[PDB]
């Protein structure tokens, strides 16, 4: 065949100290501990910079909530 | 600001579909980005890295991470880079 499976071409190794303000964020994507060896969440910011976040903390699943 | 070291980091995976990363150090916000040391790592220059074609096998060197640097642990994989 082509291999059909999706493999990421960046993975998180270290995520955000404190919540990001709201009025900052723009987009996320999920990274899965499948392919990538933590599992984490990248926020993309309005000026288009990427932030690795851990998928435990509240703030992230209320953001990427809202991003919805 | 948002932190030197929360970038995310280039990675390839083997024919297990587990990542590793790229080399051990990069910019990130301006700052250095540095991989702990001990992190499995391929030890393939960046530049390189950047001109691959997703999905096709390489043979790839392995290494791991010491002080910012991907020492080559003189085993080779077949790797391959994401979309």
């Amino acid at each position: 065949q082509p291999d059909s499976v999706s493999i990421p071409i960046t993975c998180c190794f270290n995520v955000i100290n404190k919540k990001i303000p709201k009025q900052r964020l723009e987009s996320y994507r999920r990274t899965t501990s499948s392919h990538c060896p933590r599992e984490a969440v990248i926020f993309k910011t309005k000026l288009d910079k990427e932030i690795c976040a851990d998928p435990t903390q509240k703030w992230v699943q209320d953001f990427m909530k809202h991003l919805d | 600001d948002y932190g030197t070291d929360t970038c995310p980091f280039p990675v390839l995976a083997n024919k297990t579909n587990k990542a590793k990363f790229v080399g051990c150090h990069q910019k990130c916000n301006g700052g250095d980005q540095k991989l702990t040391d001990g992190t499995a790592c391929y030890v393939v220059e960046r530049k390189v890295w950047d001109r691959m074609t997703p999905m096709l096998w390489y043979e790839c060197p392995l290494g791991e991470c010491k002080n910012g640097v991907c020492e080559d642990l003189r085993k080779k994989e077949d790797c391959r880079k994401g979309n």
